[PDB]
């Protein structure tokens, strides 16, 4: 990139700040996140995953979407879904019963 | 987890790059449990954790956020995390 | 005086009244509280200090308006600073743009680096207002890196009346005070400043940081007790001929 | 030479290693040769423009460490220089304790904080496995060496063969690549452009373009390229990930002493 700016010029300084800041400001948006003050009025953690998705895919584009439903996006993890059973011993599935 | 944990102490310490300052170097050095936090939380919703546990059975794990809340909810029940963690997750500022 | 100083010192001296005269703080500090030849001590400065004062300069004079206008973070003051400096053309950008306008002064910052050749086509006599934007461009980073790697901030308030230069040093503590406010991202909860003057205003600013590192002892590890403020009888811009006829009488 | 905060120094080796840089390294300061060429046209190419003082920035910069070299070690003319493959067998295991003492607490507060969450670790897996696959006749998931061996994880990278060269060729890395990536930056004083450190059995100069490497129990010099620095740094840390790693796993233990 720099070569190819050299070469045919369009670079400035107040463009590469961008990239030269790029770590710190990931630290800084993390450290922001991490000490913010919540309440425990919502048990988000009782909610199933999709739903947890679809919520927080509501709050964060509320400037855009606002209250409208966005479709397409949401399939569930396998590690959640799925409850395997191992036959044996001559004893049924405790599912299937 | 542990590579996780040792590339984040190296490039908050020990790198060339000139931008990343004291204040943050000390403040995720001295708040607790946030290195922890950093190297924990998935990369999908803000933290620094780029390996779902669903991806050590599957290639593909369908979109990334529902597998990062599941692996927090998981988190959560091992007591890894706690439940403030996760409602700060849901309630951080959006983008533009 | 000054015969107990050095080169150092004196050359220290010199760049921060270079900084104090370009950007006419003095003047500011009296409305709150209600020379054309400027190429020889820009030959005979150091550039780190200078930009470095300059950038805290420049940030203390928009304090203020930081303050009233909800700014949080670095990333933001630079982005509104560097805004209202574009858009709005001040009178300092136009001493600077004189000043780099010199052969010689626009060959020093060439050769030290801020004026980048890949940023543009730059020559002297070429631009004037892109060259003193881009100067305080790098002046802010540089001071804002520096501020928060806990390096302290020194200036000089001169004046020939002793209260009025602990005024303009209250002035200057209370916008100094707004900034660190700003910047630790706690100004949005602050005391409205509107219409208030400047003793009450320090007072309570005082107070809410006062507040502030009650409720957590390190207010986001942002260093507070920074400035480092030298007073002198006699007026700054006598300080700076003063400094550099000794500088010539050295020989340098 | 160009300016700009993007522009970072190379981590790790992506161009061939060319006995031609190092030959020229040892003729531009003069040192002895060891190395013999097929073709030595470089070495006459530098001794020419060495005769007819026609030597470029850089190559200047790199001969006036002879200065340096001749001031601080008295007894110069006594050391033997080996040459890159000779050499190996001493640069793989390079152990210069005085000066890894940053990456050292940085590594045991990263163990520290990774051992805060063993437990925590293991419930995890154990719970992912119960719902996986559940048996009802007992099974109890906890006694599996797999599992057991996650309180250990930080221990056994520690306690390893390869970490105290790993630690030494990183801290040379790292002060090799903080020059190159100083002098692209801005910069304002201009001062020395090397990092000189003293040893009582150790003697090692970092410069921007080359690395000499003096030990003097038994009087060798190692000369080296950066290249050769990125080479020695990852092979390095490939040998302590890859023992660490098959330590662990019971299914590679064998491996490991193989
Ligand atoms: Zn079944």
């Amino acid at each position: 990139l720099i070569r190819v700016g050299i070469n045919r010029g369009g670079l400035t300084y107040s463009l590469l700040r961008k990239i030269s800041n790029y770590d710190l400001v990931q630290y800084e948006t993390l450290s922001r996140t991490l000490r913010l003050i919540v309440s425990d009025k919502i048990r988000y953690e009782d909610m199933c995953s999709v739903d947890l998705a679809i919520a927080l895919r509501q709050k964060m584009w509320i400037h855009l979407s606002g209250g409208r439903m966005i479709s397409g996006l949401e399939t569930p993890d396998p590690l959640e879904l799925l409850s395997g059973v191992v036959i044996t011993g001559s004893e049924h599935c405790k599912i299937c019963y | 987890i542990f590579k996780n944990i040792q590339q984040l102490y190296i490039a908050l310490g020990m790198n060339i790059n000139p931008t990343i300052t004291q204040n943050i170097k000390d403040q995720y050095f001295k708040n607790s449990n946030w290195m922890q936090y950093a190297s924990l939380i998935p990369a999908s919703v803000g933290g620094f954790n780029y390996m779902a546990m669903s991806r050590c059975f599957v290639r593909n794990i369908g979109d990334p956020s529902v597998a990062a809340l599941a692996d927090i909810k998981r988190f959560i029940k091992a007591n890894l995390l706690d439940r403030s963690v996760l409602y700060r997750i849901m309630n951080q500022e959006p983008g533009e | 005086d000054m015969n107990y100083w050095d080169d150092t010192d004196i050359i220290h001296a010199i760049s921060i009244c270079t900084a104090i005269t370009i950007a006419d703080t003095m003047s500011q500090l009296d409305r709150d509280n209600l020379i054309n030849s400027l190429i020889t001590e820009f030959l005979t400065l150091d550039i780190l200090v200078f930009l470095k004062t300059f950038g805290g300069l420049l940030v203390n004079q928009f304090a203020y308006t930081l303050y009233s206008l909800k700014i949080e973070g670095r990333d933001l003051i630079w982005d509104y600073i560097m805004r209202t400096l574009r858009d709005t053309s001040h009178s300092i950008l136009k001493v600077l743009s004189n000043a780099l306008s010199h052969p010689k002064v626009f060959k020093r910052f060439w050769d030290c680096g801020v004026l980048n050749p890949i940023y543009g086509p730059n020559t002297a006599s070429q631009d004037q207002i892109k060259l003193a934007l881009s100067i305080c461009e790098y002046a802010l980073d540089l001071f804002m890196r520096e501020w928060l790697n806990g390096v302290s901030l020194e200036i000089y308030i001169c004046d020939s009346d002793m209260e009025v230069a602990n005024d303009r040093k209250q002035a200057f503590i209370s916008r100094h005070l707004s900034f660190v406010c700003c910047l630790a991202e706690i100004a949005s909860f602050g005391p409205n400043l509107l219409n208030l003057t400047y003793l009450e205003r320090l007072d309570l600013l005082k107070q809410y940081l006062e507040l502030n590192i009650k409720e957590d002892p390190t207010l986001k590890y942002v260093q507070i007790s920074g400035l480092l403020i030298k007073s002198f009888p006699s007026t700054v811009t006598y300080v700076r001929k003063t400094a550099i006829k000794y500088l010539r009488i050295r020989g340098i | 030479g160009t300016v700009s905060d993007i522009l970072y120094p190379e981590c790790h080796l992506n161009s061939p290693i060319v006995k031609g840089k190092i030959a020229q390294l040892h003729t531009i300061m003069s040192l002895p040769q060891p190395y013999d060429m097929d073709d030595d046209s470089i070495l006459v190419i530098t001794r020419q423009k060495i005769k007819l003082n026609k030597l470029d920035k850089r190559q200047r910069s790199i001969r006036r460490l002879k200065l340096i070299l001749t001031e601080k070690v008295n007894d110069l003319g006594k050391y033997t220089f080996i040459r890159y493959p000779e050499m190996s067998k001493e640069m793989f295991k390079l152990y210069i304790p005085g000066i890894n003492s940053k990456v050292t607490e940085l590594l045991l507060k990263a163990d520290r904080t990774y051992s805060q969450m063993t437990d925590g670790l293991r419930d995890l897996w154990i719970n992912v496995l119960s719902k996986l696959a559940s048996k009802n006749d007992g099974s109890n998931y906890d006694l599996n060496e797999e599992i057991n061996n996650i309180s250990k994880v930080h221990t056994t990278y520690k306690s390893d063969k390869w970490y105290n060269p790993f630690k030494t060729w990183f801290t040379i890395k790292y002060d090799m690549r903080r020059l190159q990536k100083a002098r692209n930056e801005i910069t304002f004083n201009v001062g020395k452009d090397y990092n000189l450190l003293e040893d009582q059995k150790n003697f090692l100069l970092i410069h921007p373009e080359l690395v000499l490497i003096l030990d003097k129990q038994n009087y060798n010099g190692y000369l080296i390229t950066p290249e050769l620095v990125l080479m020695y740094c990852d092979v390095v840390e490939g040998r302590w990930n890859i023992s660490a790693c098959a330590k662990l796993d019971p299914k590679l233990q064998s491996m490991y002493q193989k």
